[PDB]
Parts: C-alpha cells; structure tokens; sequence
C-alpha cells in the first residue's frame, strides 16, 4: 500500500490506500486490495479536473442590494498582481503535483533524494 | 547516585568569580554568512504574468 | 506473415512532460551580530535561520566571549563551543507537508496554521528559550511559532539526551497551541566522557 | 566664488532588543518564500517587529519595504541579561536603543 | 523519466 | 525546508576531591589485573570510589 | 509607492446617490499598471530632480549643473 | 608569568570509545524461482525479500 | 556609494 | 569523535 500511495495512486483522482502504522491485528485483506496501475500519459489520461488546483482565484465585485447587498473595496494594483501571482502558484500546484517532493522538484530546482522524504 | 542530576553539566563557577550575582559569560557572536538563494538579491514589483 | 506498425505511446508521453522551473538564484551574504548573556552547562540556541530548498550556505563564525572577573588564575581548563544543526520542518510538526499542499485524498482542506507558543502570564522570563532565541521577554499578550522550541527539544534528545539516564524532552508534532515554555527548558549538556560518566545503570 | 565646508559626524552600529523576529511571525502558505511570489509589491513591516506589545497596534503597519527582505536583511539581536528591559541589566555593554514607547 | 503533469505516477 | 540551529555550551574539564582511589580498594587476589580475567562481565563502581 | 497608490474604479449601489464607473478597458488597465510602476520607481528610486533623472533614465548628472 | 598544565580530558575520553564490531560478511548467491497467473492492469508483487 | 533606496541620505 | 560507549552524546 506504501509503494501505491508513492509511487502508482494519481495525487488527484484516487484516494490514498489505507496504511495503518499501529500493532493492531486485521482480519482478512478489506485493506489490502490488488491494486491497478494508471493508464500511459495522453491527451485525456494527463488531464485534469479543473484549471489549477485550489478553489481558482476570482478578483471581487460585489453586488446590488436587493437592503442586504455586498460591498467590495476598489482595486488596488498590488492587490491584482497578488491575484495573478496565486493564480500561478495553484496553476503549478496542478501541472506539476502536490506530494512534498513534487512541490520541491515544480516550486524549486531541487532533486530530494527519497530516503530522506520518507 | 548515577542519574541526571550527576551527568548534567554543572560546574561550581560562583565560587571561582569575584562578582557575585553576575551571568558568568558576556558574549559578542557575529556570523558571515555566504548565501546562494531561489530568489534575486533585491525584488523589483512587476512582472505578473511571468515566474 | 507482414511486420508491425508502432505505437505513438512514447510521442504521447512527451507531450506530457512538464517543463523545469527557472529559478534565478543568486549569491549574497546574510551576515548578522548576535550579543548574550549566559551561565556554564547550558545549551544556548546563539544562531536561528530558515534555509530553503536549494539554498546553499557557507557560515564563518567569529565569537569574543568574557568571562565575568575570576578571583585568581584557577588551574582547571573551559572550553566554550559551538554547535550546529539541520532540522526539516516535517521533523518538528506532522502536517508541514500537508500545510504546503498534500493531500492524503483528492479535495482534502490543507488550510493548516503554523503552532503557535503564547506567552504566558507576566511574558515570557529572562533565560528562557524565548530570550535566547531572542524573542521580547516581559510582554504580555504575544505568540511565536513553536517549531524552533520543537526544533531544540528534537536535537536534545537526538545529540545530548543520555540514551539511559534522562527521559526524552517532550516533542508535540501536531497543531495544538500551548502557553508558557513548561515544555521547553532550557537544557543542560552531559559532562565529558571519563570513568564514572561513562559508567552504566546495569552491566 | 565658494564655500568649503568639512562636516564631522560620529556613527555607531544598529542592533535591537525588543520586538519579534519575522521568523517567529510566519503563520499561512504564503508568508514563506515562493518563487512565484518574489516579485510581488511592497510588504508591511508590523510595530511588533520593532516592539511588541501584545496590543492591538503590533499588527499595525510600521512602514514599508521589499517583498521577503527578512530572507535578506538580518537585524542584529541583543537577547540576555544584556536588554535594557530586565531590571538588573548589564546594558552598560552596548549601545542598543531602548525605545520606551512604540516608534 | 522525467518531471511528468500531473504529478508522479509510475 | 530546514532550520539551522547554533548551540554554544561551555564545558569544564572534570577533577574528584571525596571517595577512594580504587587501588587502596584492591583485597583479594582476583581484585588485581591478571591476563585470564581481561574479558570478564562489567565491574561494579562502589560509591567509596566517588563518595566515601 | 509615492502616490496615492493606483486603485481602479468599481463604482458603488445607490441608497438614489450611488457612483456610476464605466467598463475597464484593457488600455485603462494597463495605464493603471505603469503609473503603479512610475510611482514605485519614485518611492524606491527617491523624488528630488537629480534622483528622478538617475532612477527614470541611466543618466548621471553633475551636481554643479543642477544647483 | 607561569604556563598553564594540560587536562587529561582528552585521554579519558579516549578510553570511553568502544571498538568497532567485526562483522564477518561473505558473497553468496541466492537465486529463487516463481511461477504464477495474473491478468492485465494489476500491481502483481512476484517478488519479495 | 552607489543608488540607495528611499533616495540619497550619506 | 567516534563511537561512544552508552550510545551517542555529543
């Protein structure tokens, strides 16, 4: 299950496989399934579910009241280009993985050994 | 006996200094370091698209 | 019989490589002065730095130290040291990987808060960890981040710590807050190796 | 036609003693290093850097200055019986400023 | 062998 | 993502004033060394050693 | 920066007595950007007229020449 | 003025150092067969040491 | 000695 | 510098 959630399990689509650290004894293998391995990168199989990996960053309006409106400052520049530069932070988290090595490898130039990743 | 009060370090030191009530050591530490960094040495605002 | 055609799997693949980051790393120096006060036998916690992924670092230390005015020329020798070490933050708190963006199953929250020391009552004292990790001591209301007290009691126990004769300092890993240092003593050093510090509880 | 004037003047070195270290302060994803954010505007300094209080004002804005230049600059520190805070202070050793009410 | 999208899967 | 960490600690070099020299201790023969006793369990360090 | 600091627009709702802003236009916009800059290089760069020419352009004045 | 004696600090410690274990390593091989039947898609462990 | 920020101040 | 007698402390 380790080498699974690793090394095989898709960081977006596919929930991590149990891994109980503990003493306790289990009955049958309901943890322990033979799992399947993804399919080969392409087109659709490299997709994925939505443009970057947070909620995407929407800069506010507000809107009319009806009472019981919402009310939203003018935007500064600096406030837009924090907006933009989120956005890129999410859109890389996407492309390039969310696991803490792949972080290391998308976010800096930095080849971590496995080892001391755990 | 053989416990953590015998092995933790503890010399006798008010008894060798002159001043009583005191901090035994006055200290002056500097520390030069040489960085390489992920980042430039002074940040300019802009450039939003990129990076 | 006729020959097989290839596959385009391989082509496939390389459309969906990502690209490397550029970095634009750059050399400078980070020099500091630290100044303190402190008493033998103690492990003081001098030099505190964040090093991220793909720094480098080269430290020089220059270190004057006085010793408060002795009596007359005593006959025993007193070294003063220096120690350092390295410390990853997945070490010091369980959800570091997780506050950058780890997710244990697809849509998880992540959204964690780096743990947090407040003070206690009257502010933190002088001689404490706080002080020397240069922290204000004496006000009232503030908080730190408790991963370098995590980081200090982590390398107690691993480099200093008596494997036998003293208990591990305690090492929360998770999000909880605490108030006041009781977690966090400052630590004595274990005397030198000689023929009854190196004995043993038991043959 | 001009003046010549000489203009003397006498120095010393900065280095603090209250406040806290922006280290201790971090507290969500994005007051860490990014590259992708390193060239976002001007960050706020808070007072608490220079003196904390535990008043509502240390997370009021002292000034200005460059995106992550806590991972730059490093302010040099003064941390035991040498503060002009404790009441037995040996501050006769240096000479840090003691602010006696916020800058 | 590379740096793949969407993050490592073997 | 690390911090590094810097401890100073002073040391003294170690000296004993109370407690016996263990060769006045020394009673039987088998309290001397003899070649055929090297490789023997752990001995005991009495008190009268460091405190008597 | 040196300024007010650029904010653009967004208008706000009546109570009557509301403020009305037209659509942004990416050119609105992109001024909006560069006058940030400007004002930025003012802060940065220091606002006295031998400061703004050495900041603004390469150029390095003598001091004789501008009083 | 006099000359400071050394300590015998570093000699004591010295004495403290335990010996290295001697280990008695060999080369030998250990080759295994496994014969199974499985299906496409499957993770399949056929080896285990 | 070279363009400090915030403008000239020796 | 080596290996100590009672596991390691520095």
């Amino acid at each position: 299950n380790l080498i699974y959630n690793e090394w095989y399990r898709d960081e977006n689509l596919i929930n991590s496989a149990p891994l109980p650290l503990g003493d306790e004894e289990e009955t049958g293998l309901a943890n322990f399934p033979l799992r399947k391995r993804a399919k080969r990168h392409d087109y659709f199989t490299s997709a994925l579910p939505w443009p970057q990996k947070g909620e995407g960053v929407e800069i506010g309006l507000g809107v009319p009241p009806s009472e019981g409106g919402e009310v939203v400052d003018n935007l500064t520049i600096n406030s837009l280009r924090q907006a933009f530069q989120l956005q890129r932070l999410l859109e890389r988290d996407a492309r390039g993985g969310t696991r803490y090595i792949e972080i290391i490898r998308s976010h800096f130039g930095v080849i971590s050994p496995d080892a001391r990743v755990q | 006996a053989l416990n953590q009060e015998f092995i933790e370090e503890n010399p006798p030191m008010k008894r060798v200094l002159a001043v009583q009530d005191e901090p035994q050591f006055i200290m002056d530490a500097f520390f030069d370091l040489k960085c390489v960094r992920p980042m430039p040495v002074y940040s300019v605002p802009g450039l939003i698209d990129h990076f | 019989f006729g020959r097989k055609v290839p596959s385009n799997a391989k082509s496939q693949h390389n459309f969906s490589v990502i690209p490397s980051a550029n970095i634009q790393r750059s050399v400078f120096n980070r020099s500091s002065g630290y100044k303190t006060t402190f008493d033998a036998g103690y492990l003081i916690p001098v030099f505190l730095d964040e090093a991220l992924p793909g720094d480098t670092f080269h430290l020089k230390t220059s270190v004057l130290a006085r010793l408060s005015t002795p009596v007359v020329p005593f006959m025993d020798n007193l070294r003063l040291d220096i120690q350092y070490f390295s410390v990853p933050y997945r070490l010091v708190w369980d959800n570091w990987q997780k506050f950058n963006g780890e997710q244990k199953n697809p849509g998880d929250s992540t959204d964690y808060l780096i743990p947090q020391i407040k003070a206690p009552a009257g502010g933190f004292p002088v001689g404490s960890l706080a002080d020397y990790f240069g922290v204000p001591t004496g006000v009232e209301n503030i908080s730190v981040s408790a991963l370098p007290f995590r980081a200090y009691n982590l390398i107690y126990n691993e480099w200093y710590r008596d494997e036998n004769l003293i208990n591990s300092a305690p090492l929360p890993l998770g999000d909880e807050e605490e108030t006041g240092l009781a977690n966090f003593p400052l630590r004595k050093r274990a005397k030198r190796h000689d023929y009854f510090t190196s004995a043993l509880p038991w043959p | 036609h001009c003046f010549v004037i000489g203009l003397v003047s006498v120095r010393a070195d900065l280095t603090y003693q209250q406040g806290i270290p922006r280290m201790f302060s971090r507290q969500t994803r994005f007051d860490f290093y990014w590259p992708a954010l390193a060239h976002l505007g001007e960050q706020a300094i808070l007072n608490k850097e220079i003196y904390a209080q535990g008043n509502a004002k240390d997370d009021e804005v002292f000034g200005y200055q460059e995106r992550y230049a806590e991972y730059r600059y490093r302010p040099s520190q003064i941390t035991g019986k040498l503060r002009s805070t404790d009441p037995q202070s040996l501050d006769v050793w240096h000479l840090a400023q003691r602010f006696d009410s916020l800058p | 062998a590379r740096s793949m999208r969407g993050g490592i899967r073997l």
